[PDB]
């Protein structure tokens, strides 16, 4: 009994350290197929992106999910996220660079971003940025 | 016993399943960051040159008026327009005037690509500096154009205006 | 039942003990990154441009 | 064909973007056709109107 | 020291760490954006350079 | 060199002051100018604007 509550512990910490990099290069390339929930790590993607805008000073003026993407993998199921968020180039670029530095599966890829103000009277930079996770199949 | 004894041959299971498949991850994305930037590649800056000095297959358009020039690029990604956007000027500007140069962008009148935002007149605040003989106004825009079967460029075409000094 | 202790060899909770310690799970879960970095950046710059124009 | 809405003349705010050399204003209309029991189309009747570049 | 140096603090704003600027640590810089008087915000340099 | 802010026509009230001879109305701007990979300066550009005495 007592050896093996040793074993449980060992192997848990080690599931632990999975989770903590096979997710995170789920993002680089991608990882397995899954076991995945990601059932919960969906919504804890879309508020840790919420708080990287925030705390960027960043307006999230809309963040839409996509469709998975059914021909996007025979091992995976790709759900990309389409971000909108308006500040300053300096704050955007933050706020990037944040998504790229997280402990989950953002793969930022195509960016793009303009300035918001008609007649151009103050600076402002709106923001449309790409990146996806990906659930299994 | 029984049953916790079973509990971690799954959990050792699981553990082992994990980390044979993590190997062929770093490896296969390896590879995919190697071939980004093998479509990068065709368009950014070492791949036509011919020594490898810029600006090469790289920025696009460049106009001057002797007091200020309005150029037209296209950069790697977020990160080399951020390296070029440092290593000029960070500006808060104001009251834009518009001009019959505007227009005949509008017009096509001037020849340029129609990606970019207009204008080349304004105010300027400083925001972060960094070339202290260069007064960008800001990035006036910036666009990753993806391509298609026929062909990348994948890059972020951009546009930037920017007064020197002297 | 089993009393304050139980009896005393001590009694058969090496195995219920042991077997134990705990319910495990374990919970093969909840790790930690510390991702990795990319590095920076190929120059130096040439001149045509910029030196006669400005 | 008057399945099209109209028009040609605005000013245009970048939202998305993938050719650097198109400026698309809107699909300015779209409606499924479906046909009747002489025949199909089914298909996406559409209208766009985009300023190039250059 | 912001605040005793009698500055508005108009934005603090973290970084992301330097990956590639160390193999030892990531560097995590924080950009702050402070106004006031020329004193005060000798001021407030110097105090976080007193920290 | 247009890194400094412009001026040099205002109405001056001392906060400060160590030159009894000078009257200077302000560091008018200052950017730590760091440079590139084909050289440095690292330094601080600034500009001031100052009525001497006499």
């Amino acid at each position: 009994l007592d050896l093996e509550l040793a074993d449980k512990s060992e192997i848990a910490q080690n599931l632990n350290e999975r989770r903590r990099e096979m997710d995170v290069l789920e993002q680089k390339l991608s990882e397995a197929l899954t076991e995945l929930p990601e059932q919960r790590d969906i919504e804890e993607l879309l508020a840790q992106i919420n708080d990287i805008g925030k705390k960027s000073g960043l307006e999230l003026s809309s963040v839409t999910p996509g469709k998975e993407s059914v021909g996007g993998g025979e091992f995976f199921a790709r759900i990309p996220i389409k971000m909108t968020v308006s500040g300053n180039y300096h704050e955007i670029a933050l706020f990037l660079q944040e998504m790229a530095n997280m402990r989950r599966i953002v793969n930022v890829n195509n960016i793009k971003f303009d300035s918001a103000k008609l007649k151009n009277e103050k600076v402002v930079l709106q923001s449309e940025f790409q990146a996806t996770t990906f659930r299994f199949v | 016993t029984k049953a916790r004894i079973a509990e971690l041959e799954k959990i050792i299971g699981e553990v082992k399943n994990i980390n044979t498949r993590k190997a062929e991850v770093e490896k296969k994305l390896a590879v995919l960051d190697a071939l980004r930037k093998g479509r990068s590649g065709p368009v950014r800056m070492m791949d036509a040159l011919a020594s490898a000095t810029p600006k090469k297959v790289w920025v696009k358009t460049f106009s001057e008026n002797n007091n200020a020039v309005s150029i037209d690029g296209s950069a790697v990604s977020h990160d080399e327009v951020a390296e070029f956007m440092r290593g000029l000027n960070g500006v808060v500007w104001t009251p834009k005037g518009m001009g019959r140069l505007v227009d005949r962008r509008r017009d096509s009148k001037t020849a340029r690509v129609e990606m970019l935002t207009s204008d080349a007149t304004i105010e300027e605040f400083p925001e972060a500096q960094v070339s202290p003989f260069f007064k960008n106004i800001d990035l006036q825009t910036a666009k990753q154009v993806g391509g298609a079967q026929v062909g990348v460029p994948i890059l972020v075409e951009f546009k930037i205006t920017m007064t020197s000094n002297y | 039942c089993e009393e304050p202790p139980a009896p005393a060899p001590p009694p058969a909770k090496p195995k219920a003990a042991a077997a134990v310690p705990v319910k495990a799970a374990p919970t093969e879960t909840g790790a930690q990154a510390a991702p990795s970095y990319s590095y920076v950046y190929n120059p130096v710059g040439k001149r045509d441009p910029f030196r006669s124009p400005i």
